[PDB]
């Protein structure tokens, strides 16, 4: 099997953060990691400078000043035991100075994990790396090449290990266990023999749970000693040990220094709770106040003025302003701005009718928050107005530049509006008629201006304004549709038309014709000076037709099967000519148009709307495609149209603006409002963030009732009541399954409305319950839909579950309904739709239900595994099983017995965290190190073969099968989550491609650059025993053949063959190819 | 005390051999000599090489006898503490994991008998029980004929006179093997003395 | 009671042998010949102690020279109906070896010890009638904590720690990330090696009187020598190699697995769980051979049903000294099934007993329903 991945999101989870002088000795940097990204910020009364991608995940990160260099120099340490000094230049390049792979042969690793740290002085860097090992980096200029040397422990068990400033000779102070208790020791690194030699000093007992260890500067010098109840400072002989009430209720993680001195220190908590900590000044005492909750801080940075950027991993990133005058609201902390965080995903679902958008579980405790994540075109609005009815909308020039002036239609009428800055007024335009529907207006040739209504076509003085020539139909009667544009106007009456020219204070008639039935959409527009074709659709006929002006020749007819043609257009993308037909029905047929030559060919058809729409030339500085219709629609083009949808409730109407106060802006009309904004410049995912206060843990979508379903999880203390109002103590109805007949953990069964995103309806399941799985259906022939539930029975005294719940639920009117229990004997894992029948995971045993008309669940057929029935995914009779020890179980139902029976099986001891059915041979899932892998079903046929694996770096929870998308290269689609917030994809491609795209691949490795000098084959090599990845393709790479310059695209293609009907390659066949291949995300 | 009797050297008084199997055994100690009844005085031990006049188990001596009975003792006898001294007869039953042979052992079979020292002919008069060696199941009826491999509790007299011991009362000393033509046929524990 | 050390150190056999401290282990992977007795069908743990009295020449020959080098010889997982599809298998070491020319006969004793699980590839037949054995050794994938990949990198620090509160206090503690995967506390720990050996060591405490590893990995091979389960299960358990995935198919057995019924007739119970103790250190159950070369996997229960006795108390070659057995069979089948142990001295515990050996059980869990 031959797959393709991708990044849709990047991960979003802060590992790590540091203030430094990097960019530019008189700029201060915020470094921030971003797992396997890098982004660097300066600061300001931020700004953002440059982010870049590791092949690793980053595992430490350090700027430091070797003696006698410009700036400060970084340091990246990956999982994968990847080492590199890095420096950055001014075009802009952050620069591999020094690299290497430092992993060992023989060792176990630190339970502790990876602590990397430098001396003050730049003398080395410490990687304790595996137990019982300190490892030393000496920076010289010797040791540019990976070279390393370990020396030995006595101690295994090392909680945090530090270097200490001011001391004549490197020196490592670190805290830790034996049966002995905890205590704290020194050594002094004997750099020149490699070894330890007795430090300064050594303290006994310390707190019994004392985990952190800072390392003060030299105005004091030594260090500080943190835990549950004690901070504990030790330098020499002094001891210094408060225990503050302060910090009783929770711990502490993080922390850093506030100003270089030493004096001020963040410290955070694992529950927000943001703390400073103070140095008395030698040294006498120590002081701790609270300063707020923070999002919940996995690490800290100040930068200057009282500002801090808190890093979190759960919830959204921050920036803190923090007072030294309290407010009586609480405390001394302010926030200034939210950085998105699609903070642990957990599960998600996909929705809605086309396309589709995606919606999570994200974040967890305080931070939790579903996530709405939509793939369009984003507008600022800068102007609402309430005005109803717009038919129409212009823009003008009242004085030669920059438009200052709006004209608006409704039902035979008109109206003006002229612009002065951010302030929109009546006006009235002399020789424009204010009562009769304008179709169009604008301005023309000769210094002038034509207004076009139902009756009369009037070409106006800019000059001391007014009518200075006025056009009418021979006999009287009514224009129908009308096109215009510098000089030309074509204007149509039912069943025949017209063409004028413009010329000063006249126009001047020429071509009258006779179509063959009534005319419904016009279009003139230019590819010199003036239009020598124009653009026509039937209303019988139902036939685009492109004529000739004067003559008004046919040449091509493509009639279209049908429903009436609603617009019309040719205008042009990059450097070829298109023809447009936006029918009623809401198609849009797109041509491939010559304008020499008058021909129409290379049909494409495609749909946006069940509405009428309406289509829109514009710039902002190429000539895009506004459509009109219920989902509105930009186009573009790279020489492959691309249509994106646009975030926004229906337009009717639309025009360009390019005022004196909106800029290159977009003025649109929905039926009750006028907005003016300006557009961004290509399409992004946008996210909506839906906060709860409390941990959701499921989703699903009920589409009958309008409705997400979602399980979730507060906090609470015994008596049960709670810290704070949560998304389940606040809802318009709220249930409960029992009445009144340390920490404590409640489950709700929340609901959700898909538009206004309240909770609707908080059920509250048992005492002692746990809500594991969840699900919408319609079950057996019934046409309720449901929302069933399945738990298990959680006491702490008993190790396995012995009891849970298959809870039906009903949402109906405005409340809430409890249908039907099943007991079960067990835990319900997971629960599936599955041919109308529910499908449930119970401890070790698949079990199917009927639903009966009675409104229950009977038992239909049952099976008994192995494997604890964790996973489960189906699709047609096959059935999927998965236990957290990655074996993995195919089952077949089979009609004709009412049984089920073993197709597949296959047990390779690793963790697994979820998987997928791809097709009915192959199933995604990601064992252990971040890895993905997949099995393949094709006597000895129930094994399933491993024909892929690949190192993804992500923690995958959930996979789903959808896209971001429209409708309509690849095979089928699969996103997911992840912890680090990313969202990545899967897809199949063909034999044929497979081939090209790993060819590809080695070719762009040895012209790329990699951020550390790491080697992509092997960070893509999965990890624990170690392989190179197979069966996969790293699109994150394939996609970055376009962000290189064009020299470098023909070293890639230097020698291929590329598949058609088949020769020498060229850059501009990969371009091509590398398009196709961002277009599904 | 307990020594089997290997040979009988006729020096200064009388001597004699064997490995000392039961209880020390002093200098001018009082000991019986056994199948028939003779008292003896202790003169010489010269146990190995070396003199040392007591000398205990797992030791090879050659004792130097002073009793009525100076010649006319025979490999096959053994020398007893006068108090719990040994059985004899020539009767017993046996244990008897057969071992090899080119068919079939039945009733009435002659063979001979190393006991400890002795060498004596002896017939398998008839056979008990048989086993299945697997648990020790002691076999329901009665035998009619024993194979190879096959174990079988049974009946044997000597057509002359031993002096036993029942394996476990004595380990060493009831250990003993029929031997057909050369070829070892079977090793054997004794269980009981019959009159 | 008597002493629980007796029994395991096989005092039957014969006083003192000549021991071996040595080591010689094969590391992992690694493409090794050893040679394989005929006669000793058994599927071996690990750990597992195994005495072996052996007769014939060709047997002898064989072993003398294995003291020279290796000491280890091996033993072939044999599913009956695989028919010389031998494929899997273990090492046995000799850490014990007395031989005696003084009864009449060529006689050897051992006392083997398993040490690595392996993989047949490919079996030869010397002509002397032992083989030799092409091996593949197997490893053991020992996975690191869950919560390590989604372990926080902040909340590393108090990962480490210093009645069954203390549990409550290691599950919010220990798995505390489980928040951020796709599952909750209490199912990591179903997976958990420190916390299923000690659901392990609750089942062997109503066994009575307890010590053991502190590596799962020697834990689950140990226990497993305790199971009394038939030979195509005990597979089963070799085979899976992850100590978590073996301590878990060893807790499903113990839990489930109540009755003991005869494998003849195959439906009449014989014991329950309720009636197995402790006896040996090694468990109830371990691995005795009696004075023709047989072994017997054989189990320590106070009652058993359905069962005659025949002859009367011997104390010849018994295992357990100052016990004495008599042999017992099956009611109904008549086919044997263990020995009826009685004691001698009047001031023992477990006054009566039955020793059982496993060719004859069949665990079997109650009803018609899950089963
Ligand atoms: O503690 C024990 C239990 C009994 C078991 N026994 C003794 C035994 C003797 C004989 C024999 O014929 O002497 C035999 F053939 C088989 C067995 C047998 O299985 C044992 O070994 N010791
Ligand atoms: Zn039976």
């Amino acid at each position: 099997s031959y797959n393709y991945v991708v990044t849709a999101q990047k991960p979003t989870a802060v590992n790590g953060c540091v203030t430094g002088h990097f960019t530019s000795a008189e700029d201060l940097n915020l470094l921030i990691a971003k797992n396997t990204r890098l982004e660097i910020y300066v600061v300001t009364a931020l700004r953002p400078v440059k982010e870049v991608g590791m092949y690793g995940k980053i595992a430490v990160m350090e700027l430091f000043r070797p003696k006698g260099e410009s700036k400060d120099l970084l340091f990246i340490l990956t999982a994968k035991y990847n080492a590199c000094i890095l420096e950055y230049k001014q075009s802009i390049d952050i620069i591999t100075r020094a690299h290497g792979n430092v992993q060992d042969r023989i060792g176990r690793p630190s339970e502790t994990g990876i602590i990397g740290i430098i001396d003050p002085e730049c003398r080395m860097i410490g990687l304790r790396l595996y137990d019982g090992l300190f490892k030393v980096i000496p920076l010289d200029r010797d040791n540019k090449e990976l070279k390393a040397f370990n020396i030995r422990l006595e101690e295994l068990h090392v909680i945090d290990v530090k270097f200490l400033y001011g001391c004549q000779a490197p020196t490592i102070c670190f805290v830790y266990q034996d049966p002995q208790g905890r205590h704290v020791k020194t050594y002094e690194v004997s750099l020149r023999e490699k070894e330890f030699n007795k430090g300064p000093w050594k303290q006994e007992n310390v707190e019994a749970e004392a985990s952190m260890v800072i390392a003060v500067p030299e105005p004091f010098g030594g260090a500080i000693i943190i835990g549950q109840e004690s901070i504990t400072y030790h330098n020499g002989d002094k001891y210094l040990a408060i225990a503050p009430p302060i910090i009783k209720q929770s711990t502490i993680v993080c922390h850093n220094r506030v100003d270089p001195n030493g004096s001020r220190y963040l410290l955070g908590d694992m529950e927000g709770r943001l703390f400073m900590l103070l140095l008395e000044k030698t040294l006498k005492d120590l002081r701790v106040e609270l300063l707020g909750e923070t999002s919940i801080a996995e690490c800290l940075t100040y930068l200057d003025n009282g500002v801090v950027f808190v890093g979190s991993r759960l919830g959204d990133s921050q920036l803190v302003k923090l007072n030294v005058d309290s407010n009586e609201q609480g405390s001394y902390v302010v926030a200034m701005e939210t950085f998105t965080n699609l903070g642990p995903i957990v599960d998600m679902c996909v929705v809605d009718q086309g396309q589709g958008q995606l919606v999570t579980c994200s974040g967890a405790f305080k931070e939790g928050s579903l996530r709405i994540i939509r793939n369009g075109i984003g507008i600022h609005e800068h102007a609402s107005i309430d005005l109803p009815g717009i038919k129409g909308l212009w823009p003008l020039r009242s004085d030669p530049e920059t438009d200052d002036t709006l004209v608006l239609s409704f039902v035979g009428q008109t109206r003006v509006l002229m612009l002065n800055g951010e302030e929109v007024e009546e006006t009235e335009l002399m020789g424009f008629v204010d009562d009769q529907q304008t179709f169009f207006c604008g301005n023309v040739a000769h210094q002038q201006l034509i207004q076009i209504t139902s009756a009369s076509v009037r070409l106006v003085s800019q000059e001391p304004k007014a009518l200075v020539s006025e056009w009418k139909e021979p006999q009287a009667k009514n224009i129908s549709v009308a096109s215009c544009n510098s000089s030309q106007v074509v204007v149509a009456v039912g069943r025949a038309l017209y063409y004028l020219q413009i010329h000063p204070q006249e126009l001047r008639q020429i071509s009258h014709t006779e179509m063959e039935h009534e005319v419904a959409c016009l279009d003139i527009t230019p590819l010199n000076g003036l239009s020598p074709l124009c653009a026509i659709g039937l209303w019988t006929d139902i036939s685009a037709r492109i004529l000739k002006l004067p003559s008004f020749e046919l040449l091509h007819k493509e009639m279209l099967g049908g429903i009436i043609p609603r617009s019309i257009l040719m205008t042009t993308f990059e450097s070829s000519h298109y023809l447009l037909c936006a029918l009623g029905d809401g198609a849009l047929f797109y041509f491939g148009l010559n304008i020499e030559t008058g021909l129409l060919s290379d049909r494409k058809k495609v749909t946006l709307g069940t509405q009428p729409t309406v289509l829109r030339t514009f710039r902002s500085s190429t000539t895009n495609v506004f459509a009109c219709s219920d989902r509105p629609t930009v186009i573009y083009s790279n020489h492959k149209l691309v249509f994106s949808n646009v975030n926004l409730k229906e337009v009717n109407y639309m025009c360009p603006l390019n005022s004196d106060g909106y800029p290159d802006s977009l003025a649109l009309a929905n039926n009750s409002t006028l907005t003016i904004g300006t557009i961004d410049e290509i399409q992004k995912l946008h996210i909506r963030t839906v906060p709860l206060y409390e941990s959701p843990r499921k989703i699903c979508y009920q589409e009958v009732s309008q409705c997400f379903g979602v399980l979730s999880s507060r906090i609470e203390v015994q008596d049960t009541t709670a810290l704070r109002p949560s998304a389940s103590t606040q809802a318009l109805s709220s249930s409960v399954s029992s009445s009144k007949l340390e920490e404590v953990e409640v489950h709700n069964l929340l609901i959700i409305d898909q538009h206004t995103f309240e909770v609707l309806h908080a059920h509250q399941f048992l005492q002692n319950e746990y809500a594991l799985s969840l699900v919408s259906c319609k079950l057996g022939k019934d046409p309720n839909t449901y929302f069933i539930v399945g738990t298990a029975m959680v006491y702490p005294e008993e190790a396995e579950p012995k009891q849970g719940r298959i809870v039906v639920f009903q949402y109906s009117d405005g409340k809430l309904q409890t249908v039907a229990e099943k007991e079960v004997k067990g835990a319900v894992y997971s629960m599936v739709e599955f041919n109308g029948k529910l499908l449930a995971s119970i401890n070790s045993t698949v079990r199917l239900y009927e639903w009966t008309t009675e409104k229950e669940l009977r038992t239909e057929c049952n099976h008994y595994n192995n494997i604890m029935a964790l996973y489960l995914k189906t699709k047609g009779d096959f059935i999927l099983v998965g236990d957290l020890m990655r074996s993995v179980l195919l089952l077949a139902y089979k009609p004709m017995e009412g049984n089920f029976e073993e197709i597949a099986r296959d047990f390779n001891p690793n963790w697994m965290s979820a998987v997928e059915i791809l097709d009915d041979d192959n199933f995604l899932g990601a064992e252990n190190a971040f890895n993905l892998f997949v099995c393949q079903k094709d006597e000895e046929r129930q094994h399933l073969q491993e024909v892929g694996l690949f190192h993804l770096g992500e923690f995958v929870n959930v996979f789903c099968h959808g896209s971001l998308v429209m409708q309509n290269p690849t095979q089928g689609s699969v996103l997911f989550g992840t912890v680090n917030g990313m969202i990545g994809l899967v897809t199949s491609l063909s034999e044929s491609w497979y081939n090209l795209l790993l060819d590809m691949q080695n070719r762009l490795n040895k012209v790329i650059k990699s951020v550390g000098k790491i080697e992509h084959s092997f960070w893509r090599s999965f990890h624990t025993k170690t392989e190179p990845a197979t069966g996969f393709i790293d699109g994150d790479l394939i996609e970055s053949f376009l962000d290189i310059s064009r020299p470098k695209m023909q070293e890639v293609v230097a020698n291929l063959q590329y598949d058609d009907g088949k020769r020498e390659a060229t850059a501009d066949d990969l371009i091509k190819v590398v398009e196709e291949l961002t277009r599904i995300h | 005390i307990r020594l089997p009797i290997v040979d009988k050297y006729k020096d200064m008084g009388t001597v004699v051999l064997g490995k000392l199997e039961s209880g020390s055994i002093c200098k001018g100690q009082q000991l019986v000599m056994m199948p028939n009844k003779h008292n003896v005085e202790v003169l010489g031990i010269l146990s190995d090489d070396v003199e040392t006049d007591t000398v205990a188990p797992g030791e090879n001596l050659k004792i130097r006898l002073k009793g009525i009975e100076e010649e006319e003792i025979l490999p096959g006898f053994i020398l007893c503490d006068p108090n719990n001294l040994c059985h004899s007869g020539r009767t017993f039953d046996a244990q008897i994991v057969i071992i090899e042979h080119k068919s079939i052992i039945c009733p009435g079979y002659n063979a001979v008998l190393h006991i400890h020292t002795c060498i004596e002919e002896v017939e398998i008069t008839a056979l008990i029980c048989l086993v299945d060696k697997k648990s020790g199941e002691k076999s329901k009826t009665r035998p009619r004929f024993v194979k190879q491999d096959q174990v079988c509790i049974a009946r044997l007299r000597t057509a002359g006179t031993i002096c036993l011991e029942t394996f476990k009362d004595f380990p060493q000393m009831g250990r003993f093997t029929l031997r057909d033509e050369g070829k070892t046929i079977a090793i054997g524990k004794v269980l009981k003395l019959v009159p | 009671n008597f002493d629980t050390s007796l029994p395991t150190s096989h005092t039957y056999l014969g006083a003192d042998m000549e021991e071996f401290h040595g080591r010689t282990l094969h590391d992992d992977d690694s493409c090794q010949v050893i040679p394989v007795l005929p006669q000793v069908m058994m599927i071996l743990i690990p750990g597992q102690t195994l005495p072996l009295q052996l007769f014939h020449p060709q047997e002898v020959s064989m072993v003398r020279n294995l003291i020279q080098k290796d000491r280890t010889f091996a033993v072939l997982a044999y599913s009956n109906v695989q028919e010389r599809e031998a494929q899997f298998g273990t090492t046995a070491e000799i850490y014990a070896y007395r031989e005696e020319q003084d009864f009449g006969i060529e006689i050897v004793k051992v006392k083997a010890i398993g040490r690595q699980r392996f993989k047949v590839l490919e079996l030869r037949t010397q002509s002397d009638g032992i083989q030799q054995a092409k091996v593949q050794i197997l490893p053991e994938c020992v996975l690191p904590s869950t919560m390590s990949a989604v372990q926080l990198e902040s909340l590393n620090k108090c990962q480490i720690f210093p009645s069954y509160k203390w549990w409550q206090k290691y599950q919010k503690r220990k798995f505390h990330c489980a928040n951020l995967t796709s599952w909750p506390r209490w199912l990591y720990s179903l997976y958990d090696a420190e916390t299923l050996m000690d659901r392990i060591k609750k089942q062997l405490r109503e066994w009575d009187e307890n010590s053991l590893p502190s590596n799962p990995i020697d834990f689950s091979y140990r226990v497993a020598a305790c199971l009394p389960i038939d030979d195509v299960l005990r597979i089963q358990l070799l085979k899976i190699g992850s100590a978590i995935q073996r301590l878990r198919c060893e807790l499903d057995i113990m839990n489930k697995c109540t009755s003991l019924c005869c494998k003849q007739c195959q439906e009449t119970e014989i014991t329950t769980k309720n009636e197995i103790f402790s006896l040996s250190l090694c468990g109830p159950m371990a691995a005795y051979v009696n004075p023709h070369g047989y072994v017997h996997e054989t189990l320590t229960v106070y009652k058993a049903c359905n069962l005659n006795l025949i002859g009367r108390p011997s104390t010849e070659h018994s295992w357990f000294p100052g016990y004495a057995w008599t042999v017992a069979q099956c009611k109904i089948c008549a086919s044997h099934i263990g020995w009826k142990f009685t004691a001698t001295k009047k001031d023992m515990s477990p006054q009566k007993f039955w020793g059982l050996t496993r060719s004859a059980l069949l665990p079997t869990i109650p009803d018609t329903e899950d089963e």
